[PDB]
């Protein structure tokens, strides 16, 4: 056995269009923080 | 132990979410939303060596020029896909999406993809397909085009059915494998 096809798979961060400020939503913790910081406006209310 | 993150550029089945969806996890999309990034989980064992890959979706122009540093062109090989039957997208994706390959990876290889065996149905397509002298594009035709442009080479079919995705994965993970050298 050499190459094997992936088994696992799960939609971790689903980025979408954000009219709020011509930006995206649900921005990944890294993506968001990279430029912005809040995945969705204010990340999330823990 | 080295990371593998293939970047994608384009729309209408570009290999980003379309591939992993069926070509990998099989399961189809869930929440319909402009895949600006979308994350995924996978582990390809090359020669018996677990790994952590992820299809990094992107564009390279529409609000991505700023969100590019997050994808880092050096991430790995480029994953691109394009319709098969519908030729209106074939030519386009070529001189339309390829140009972007440099926007996100001006010095990084790019892998093209063409699958659409279940989408086929529109008759008008064939009628025109005869005008382009391309004929009913198939899972093989896509490869031919890739040969002309010269790339990492790929081979695969459309969702639902499976002809042999393990192959394209061997070349998709091999090119990025980057045989580590004994450097101290
Ligand atoms: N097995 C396999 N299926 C493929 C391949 N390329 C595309 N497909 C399938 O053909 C379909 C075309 O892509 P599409 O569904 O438009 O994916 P998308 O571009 O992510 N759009 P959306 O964001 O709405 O889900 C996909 O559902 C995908 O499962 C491939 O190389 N292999
Ligand atoms: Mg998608």
């Amino acid at each position: 056995g050499s190459i094997s096809l992936p088994s696992d798979f799960e939609h971790t961060i689903h980025v979408g269009f954000d009219a709020v400020t011509g930006e995206f939503t649900g921005m990944p913790e890294q993506w968001a923080r990279l430029l912005q910081t809040s995945n969705i406006t204010k990340s999330e209310q823990k | 132990m080295q990371t593998i993150k293939c970047v994608v550029v384009g729309d209408g089945a570009v290999g980003k979410t379309c591939l992993l969806i069926s070509y990998t996890t099989n399961k189809f999309p869930s929440e319909y939303v402009p895949t600006v990034f979308d994350n995924y989980a996978v582990t390809v064992m090359i020669g018996g060596e677990p790994y952590t890959l992820g299809l990094f979706d992107t564009a390279g122009l529409e609000d991505y020029d700023r969100l590019r540093p997050l994808s880092y062109p050096q991430t790995d090989v480029f994953l691109v896909c394009f319709s098969v039957v519908s030729p209106s997208s074939f030519e386009n994706v070529k001189e339309k999406w390829v140009p972007e390959i440099t926007h996100h990876c001006p010095k990084t290889p790019f892998l093209l993809v063409g699958t659409q065996i279940d989408l086929r149905d529109d008759p008008s397509t064939i009628e025109k397909l005869a005008k382009n002298k391309q004929k009913p594009i198939t899972p093989e035709t896509a490869e031919k085009l890739a040969r002309d442009l010269k790339a990492v080479k790929y081979v695969e079919c459309s969702a639902l059915t499976q002809k042999g995705l393990k192959n394209v994965f061997d070349e998709a993970i091999l090119a990025a494998l980057e045989p580590p050298e004994p450097k101290k």
